[PDB]
RNA sequence: CAGCUUUACAGAUCAAUGGCGGAGGGAGGUCAACAUCAAGAACUGUGGGCGCCUAUAGAACUUAUAACGAACAUGGUUCUUGCCUUUUACCAGAACCAUCCGGGUGUUGUCUCCAUAGAAACAGGUAAAGCUGUAUUUUUU
């Protein structure tokens, strides 16, 4: 994985993030938009979930992640 | 319309019994009769009584309970 | 120097705003651009000349269109010019039930004052007759006696830290203000302030005055002349070379 | 800042359904900014009857399912 | 080619929202808003339309150089030569916009630019039908008349939300030259009039109906759409709906942080004055007057905006323009205002009831759509329909009734509580009207209005249409009732072909200017003598105009014009004279409840009880049409012969419509 | 102001999606929201962790214990963005 | 008084990546040559789908009481008129047409008058300009 050092959350948007999320589930997709409370609209979003093994996969599209709810942000790729 | 803070001033000015229920927490509840008023859901009441549920009686005294932790109130 | 201030200097100039200035695109005299109050001052000075009515609705019945009307159903108005008919009267109604003095009415008179404003309507059997306009009333005051916004003319109705925007202008109208506002309402030479340049054989100063409602208690012959001139503009608007 | 538009559930019998998989009933009587629920008591999900007016906190609530359209 | 004119071709200008997202919108209800925007002559509805068309749309080709610097004002939705020529808005030439609110999100609107001219009611009318919301508009300074009053009592009548625009603020601004102070009380006194003639909902400019405008010089706001640009960087997010509440009212600042709403004697005016208006004159007279430089400096500051370098350059009335629009943002406040009016939609089934009658809601069982208005939009005809509820597709087999067949049909259906489809059509094309081009779709759904080619030629003014799949849905369906066009018309205008050979074109003509005029009575009488009834002089003259030229192209032969009059009886009838190969009275009804009349037997007994206080045995007898029919002898009780009395009065109705 | 909050609003009519804390999935007609996520549906499904789905008319939900809304792929194309 | 983006700055290792790059004028002439300015409200290409749709885009000028002119002449042709009786020279209207006096826009080319730099961002400072900010239930206590 490649990605320039940037300095702030608005300025690496548009870029396909990974987020891990407090359940336990990993919503990777391309950050649209931000919020001051750090909720995310993510473009073509999948969650991948892992139960208690392997990553189960769910296709889900946009989508408005809640800012409560997310660990973490990790870039897992560039635009386009 | 009935707003919640009139509710609980009604409630007080009755002194009649109340049965809360604890937030994040089933198998304990309060009985007793709401005294205080304050701008959140925190209120002083006394002549409480804890209360195991049944999935009967426990001795408590004169007790403040915390806005943050209500669930239910009734009078 | 009071009032002429900013005009004095080149007004009289063989070419009437100097080379190499920021007014004028340059010495090819070409196209300008000119501030408010020197555009403010030449109106001024133009009062003569320029006397036209800010008011649109005053040329009813006085139209390009309303004249080519006119001429179309051989219907002067009064004040107006006449030319011969485009068509020729055929006078063959041969007394039919139609349109007779018998059947119709007659409360109104029906004035072709009225033709040329409804021609569809009121005249039977037009040709090549254009649409008139028929427009809004313009409330415009202009202050005569060097005051700053007053309701002069008409009448009163019955009945955290910060300021409002703009604060720190403490004055609401500008000393050139009236002037602007003036400028605002008047018609097409002065109401801008940048324009390509005519030639002073493509200026019409005398156009204005005929374009006009004849100034009254004046003799037969100025009224015949002011309608002649009328007829050659309208002429020369009707066929476009 | 908003109010919850409740005003079509006003009057009406509501599944309020409240942290940990729990859920309370009763017809709907007023309400407030802190989404602190006014409600005429009913029963506790076989099922049993607790109080007669309750006055429902707006962080136990989950949801509030419409049993009346 | 053509005279009166559209886009004719797919070089429509694109628009800065794409087209796609609008149609998707259109597919769910609750987010389509029917405006219908109204006022008097000249009160600037269309150069508000125009304006908003502007905004929604990337470059479009009519716009020239001049429109566009501010000079003319593009008046867009006048397409036809004769609405361009005369200056006036004629016909329903509405647009189709995804306009945004202040809360950012966006919603599609149908807007109808009626006509101002009070000979164009019927266009009025068809509007207010259409529409939901209606942007009432008023020029500032006529004030309101009485035809704005008229207005707003038509919209009461037929459910409608009144939000209103307040337009041409530039002439007071200007033109009167009013002091500050003094604008704000004339806006004061306008607005107390307006509630005036309203029922009961009080208008002001907070709650966000009443909407300052400015259409020449290109900008409308809401009072809450100026403090959301222009007051959030002072006042925190707590109080900012209280201070927009505040703003209004005859309140004060006190040269102090928090307002009194008692007068104080250091500071001049009120809030509004000191927070809008005056700040507005002042962006007018710097625009005017002031140095550029200066004036560039104060909205770098104050407004947070910049003048490009060639803005600078502009000539004065349209770089006034060009800075209020910088200042007041492409008209978003007017949308939200519109929204916030018409957040009711319990308003949607009261009218629905008036246009019909009371209803029992059936939207999955079938498709229905009231046909308002023919057209001649893009030269061949189209209809504009409001799909009410279903969705209509393209190439759909439907079935339609004119409202002149709408009573009887109503009738009938009473009557019978076999398939009797009596006409229908197909559907050829649908289009949104886009002002000057038909942006064309394949659905069509609930709640918004479309001009559809293939139903014209079924009916001849206002139909219905609609799509059952069943009986029991059939009988559910209503039938809406023919469209008041409150200008009822007794301008008498009687033709003849010049040239008789060509009777057949002039016939054609007229049904023509029938169905695309709809205040046009045309009645054919039996001399050869075609007669309109039109609803003024200009609106005749217009009519003219579109039948000896465009809908027919010949020598026409017209009378003076006339009116119709109608006979009545000054004194009872006193002879009690018979007649033979019946004997029926005379008398003038009550001059109160003819105009009551103007504006279940048991019931109607009351109600003629209630109005003139007649006898009781006459309101039963009673059983009027157009005017009043009663059967008041003595045996009439006793016999069965004038028991069994509709046909008569199908008889007296003949009388009633051909006079003594 | 929040651009999610936006643009749930904006989806408000179409067919969103919305997963809880609890982990209980709906899918229906967006009705109406708030600036906090305040979220109203119609005629709308209610999945459970386990799988066992539910039917149900109306439904109101609360922003804090809602953990993401899922809205269609049609107001990716526009406009509240830019 | 925080944050990021740009200039004005040293001395850098100078990779990394961007952006100003085959980096080199500006103002104008009563100076040219060409193009083009009345048409389905009307523009031009580009590929793709196959003379037409769908995306790309571009677009200087002129236009709605419709025009390059807020300006107005003269011809020619027919037809009708008028003074008239021969014609020119005329009257005044119509329809086509032309001529002319002008106008832009764009591109070059020139003529004149003023002028002359071939490389700067990164770690972050110093200074100044653009926007954002001012723990008790729904986000982070
Ligand atoms: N002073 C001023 N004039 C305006 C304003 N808005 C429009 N006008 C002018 O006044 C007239 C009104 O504009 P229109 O759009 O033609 O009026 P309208 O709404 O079409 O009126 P209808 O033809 O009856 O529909 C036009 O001549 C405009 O130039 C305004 O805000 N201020």
């Amino acid at each position: 994985i490649q990605v320039a050092h940037s300095s702030r959350l608005a300025n690496l948007i548009d870029y396909k993030l990974r987020v891990l999320t407090q359940d336990g589930r990993v919503y990777i997709g391309q950050l649209m938009a931000f919020d001051k409370h750090m909720n995310l609209v993510l473009n073509e979003c999948i969650e991948e979930r892992v139960p208690k093994i392997k990553v189960e996969k769910r296709v889900l599209g946009l989508t408005i992640l809640r800012g409560e709810q997310i660990l973490s942000t990790v870039v897992e790729d560039k635009p386009l | 319309m009935v707003p919640p803070i009139n509710c609980i001033f009604n409630f007080l000015q009755q002194q009649t019994p109340v049965t809360i229920w604890l937030f994040e927490q089933i198998g304990i509840r309060i009985k007793g009769k709401i005294v205080g008023f304050d701008e959140f859901m925190n209120v002083v009441i006394d002549e409480a009584v804890e209360i195991p549920v049944n999935s009967k009686g426990t001795p408590l005294g004169k007790i403040l309970l915390k806005g943050d932790n209500i669930t239910l109130i009734t009078s | 120097s009071q009032d002429d201030e900013y005009v004095k200097d080149w007004l009289y100039d063989s070419r009437p705003l100097e080379e190499d200035s920021k007014k004028v695109n340059g010495t090819s005299y070409k196209k300008w651009s000119f501030d408010l109050p020197e555009m403010s001052n030449l109106y001024r000075l133009s009062t003569p000349l320029r006397d036209e009515v800010t008011d649109k609705n005053y040329y009813y019945l006085f139209d390009k269109k309303s004249f080519f009307n006119g001429k179309a159903l051989n219907n002067a108005i009064p004040g107006g010019p006449k030319f011969e008919p485009l068509y020729p009267r055929e006078e063959e109604e041969d007394y039919n039930e139609f349109n007779s003095i018998d059947r119709v009415i007659f409360r109104v008179p029906i004035r072709s004052e009225y033709k040329v404003a409804f021609p569809h309507l009121y005249n039977s059997r037009p040709r090549s007759v254009r649409i008139p306009w028929y427009n809004n009333p313009v409330s415009c005051i202009i202050q005569n006696d060097e005051e700053y916004d007053t309701p002069a003319l008409f009448f009163d109705p019955s009945l955290e830290d910060f300021a409002p925007l703009l604060a720190e202008e403490e004055e609401l109208i500008l000393p050139n203000t009236k002037d602007a506002m003036s400028l605002y309402h008047s018609p097409f030479p002065f109401n801008r302030t940048k324009g390509k340049m005519v030639r002073a054989q493509d200026v019409a100063l005398a156009k204005k005055w005929f374009l006009q409602h004849p100034d009254e208690e004046y003799p037969v012959k100025v009224k015949v002349s002011y309608q002649k001139l009328l007829k050659n503009y309208v002429l020369n608007e009707l066929h476009p070379t | 800042v908003s109010t919850p538009e409740l005003k079509k559930y006003m009057d009406k019998k509501i599944l309020l359904n409240i942290n940990g998989s729990r859920k309370v009933a009763g017809i709907l009587r007023g309400y407030d900014i802190f989404l602190n629920v006014v409600l005429d008591d009913a029963m506790e999900i076989n099922n049993h009857q607790l109080g007669l007016q309750t006055v429902i906190r707006g962080n136990s609530i989950i949801s509030l399912e419409a049993l009346d359209a | 080619e053509h005279t009166i004119f559209t886009q004719l071709k797919k070089n429509i200008p694109k628009t800065r929202y794409n087209r796609d997202y609008m149609l998707s919108m259109a597919n769910i209800p609750e987010r389509i808003i029917n405006v219908g925007v109204i006022g008097p002559l000249h009160s600037g509805k269309t150069s508000l339309m125009d304006l908003l068309v502007i905004d929604s749309h990337k470059r479009i080709p009519d716009m020239s150089k001049n429109v566009e610097l501010g000079w003319k004002p593009l008046r867009y939705l006048d397409n036809l030569k004769q609405e361009i020529d005369r200056g006036l808005s004629i016909k329903l030439n509405g647009s189709t916009l995804l306009c945004t609110d202040l809360e950012s999100k966006s919603r599609m609107i149908n807007f109808l630019d009626a006509p101002g001219h009070v000979n164009f009611m019927d266009e009025t009318a068809v509007a207010l039908a259409a529409s939901d919301l209606v942007l009432i508009v008023i020029d500032v300074v006529e004030g309101v008349t009485f035809v704005v009053e008229q207005l707003i009592k038509q919209s009461i009548k037929n459910n409608v939300a009144m939000c209103f625009v307040i337009n041409k603020l530039d002439r007071l601004i200007l033109d009167l030259k009013l002091p500050p102070m003094d604008a704000y009380l004339k806006l004061n006194h306008i607005i107390a009039n307006i509630n005036s003639f309203t029922k009961g909902n009080v208008f002001s400019p907070i709650d966000n109906n009443i909407i300052f405008a400015s259409t020449k010089l290109g900008f409308t706001f809401t009072i809450k759409e100026f403090v959301s640009y222009y007051y959030a960087h002072s006042i925190p997010s707590s109080k900012i709906d209280d201070f927009t509440t505040r703003l209004w009212g005859s309140v004060y600042y006190h040269k102090g942080n928090f307002r009194t709403k008692p007068f104080e004697n250091v500071e001049k005016y009120p809030t509004f004055v000191e927070f809008i208006l005056i700040p507005l004159y002042k962006i007018f007279s710097y625009a005017l007057s002031m140095e550029k430089d200066k004036l560039k400096n104060l909205l770098r500051s104050n407004f947070r905006v910049n003048l490009s370098q060639e803005a600078l350059q502009y000539d004065p009335q349209p770089f006034l323009k060009h800075v209020l629009q910088l200042i007041f943002r492409q008209q978003t406040g007017l949308v939200d205002a519109i929204t916030r009016c018409y957040q009711p939609f319990e308003l949607f089934d009261n009218k629905t009831a008036h246009l019909s009658i009371p209803g029992k809601s059936t939207p999955e069982g079938t498709l229905w759509a009231h046909v308002l208005k023919t057209v001649d939009y893009g030269g061949a005809e189209w209809s504009l329909v409001r799909i009410y509820s279903g969705l209509l597709k393209r190439g759909d087999t439907v079935r339609i009734l004119d409202t002149s067949q709408s009573e009887s049909r109503q009738k009938r259906q009473l009557h019978d509580i076999e398939d009797d489809e009596t006409p229908s059509c197909e559907v050829e094309e649908i289009g949104l009207l886009g002002g000057r081009y038909v942006y064309p779709v394949h659905e069509a759904h609930k709640g918004q209005i479309v001009l559809i080619k293939g139903i014209s030629s079924a009916y001849i003014k206002s139909a219905t249409l609609y799509s059952v799949k069943s009986k029991e849905d059939m009988k559910q369906l209503k039938f809406f009732k023919p469209l008041d066009y409150i200008t009822e018309a007794v301008f008498k205008i009687v033709l003849q072909p010049l040239l008789p050979r060509e009777l057949p074109k002039l016939l054609d003509a007229l049904n023509k200017i029938s169905k695309y005029y709809p205040g046009v009575i045309i009645k054919v009488e039996e001399s050869g003598e075609h007669v309109i009834l039109g609803n003024g002089e200009l609106y005749m003259d217009c009519l003219l105009y579109d039948l000896r030229a465009s809908y027919a192209k010949i020598e026409i032969k017209i009378s003076d014009p006339l009116t119709v009059f109608s006979e009545s009886c000054s004194n009872e009838s006193f002879a009690s004279i018979p007649v033979s190969n019946i004997s029926v009275a005379a008398e003038p009804m009550d001059s109160k409840m003819i105009q009551d009349l103007s504006r279940p037997r048991k019931l109607s007994k009351i109600l003629r009880t209630e109005y003139g206080w007649d006898s009781l045995a006459s309101r039963n007898v009673w059983s009027f049409y157009n005017l009043i029919n009663d059967t008041l002898p003595d045996e009439i009780s006793p016999e069965l012969l004038s028991k069994y009395k509709e046909q008569i009065i199908q008889g007296f109705y003949w009388a009633v419509k051909e006079g003594p | 102001n929040g651009i999610p909050v936006k643009l749930l609003n904006e989806a408000q009519g179409h067919i969103v999606s919305l997963e809880l804390t609890t982990g209980a999935t709906y899918r229906g007609k967006l009705v109406e929201s708030e600036d906090s996520m305040n979220v109203q549906l119609r005629d709308v499904i209610a999945t459970e962790p386990q799988g066992a789905v539910t039917h149900m008319d109306q439904i109101f939900v609360r922003g804090s214990q809602i953990k993401f809304i899922v809205v269609p792929d049609l107001l990716k194309n526009a406009p509240l963005f830019k």
